[PDB]
C-alpha cells in the first residue's frame, strides 16, 4: 500500500481523456460561429 | 454598447489587467471579446453576458 502511494504521487490518462474530448468538442462548437458558410460576413449585424 | 466600432452587449466592470499601450480590446480563447478600453479615458472595462 506504501507504493501506491508513491506511484502516485509522483497515470490517470482514461480520466483525462473524457475530459479532453469534451472540451474539444465544445470548443469547436463556439469555434464555428465565426464562418460564413458563403456568406459576407459572419455577424448578423 | 458601441466602442467606436465595437457593437455589443453586456454588463461593462472595472478591469485589472494591462493591455499595451496599442491595444483597444481584449479576447478570450474561442474568440469572443471580453475586454475594452474607453477611448476618452483609457481604462480597460471587462465585458461579462
Ligand atoms: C477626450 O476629451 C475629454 C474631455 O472632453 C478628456 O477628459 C479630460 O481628461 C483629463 C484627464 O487627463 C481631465 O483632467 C479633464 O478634466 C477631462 N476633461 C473633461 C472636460 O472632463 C479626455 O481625456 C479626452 N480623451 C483623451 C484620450 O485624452
Amino acid at each position: 500500500i506504501g507504493k501506491i502511494q508513491d506511484s502516485l504521487s509522483s497515470a490517470l490518462g482514461k480520466l483525462q481523456d473524457v475530459v479532453n474530448h469534451n472540451a474539444q468538442a465544445l470548443n469547436t462548437l463556439v469555434k464555428q460561429l465565426s464562418s460564413k458558410f458563403g456568406a459576407i460576413s459572419s455577424v448578423l449585424n | 454598447f458601441n466602442f467606436n466600432g465595437l457593437t455589443g452587449t453586456g454588463v461593462l466592470t472595472e478591469s485589472n489587467k494591462k493591455f499595451l499601450p496599442f491595444q483597444q480590446f481584449g479576447r478570450d480563447i474561442a474568440d469572443t471579446t471580453d475586454a475594452v478600453r474607453d477611448p476618452q479615458t483609457l481604462e480597460i472595462l471587462d465585458i461579462t453576458p
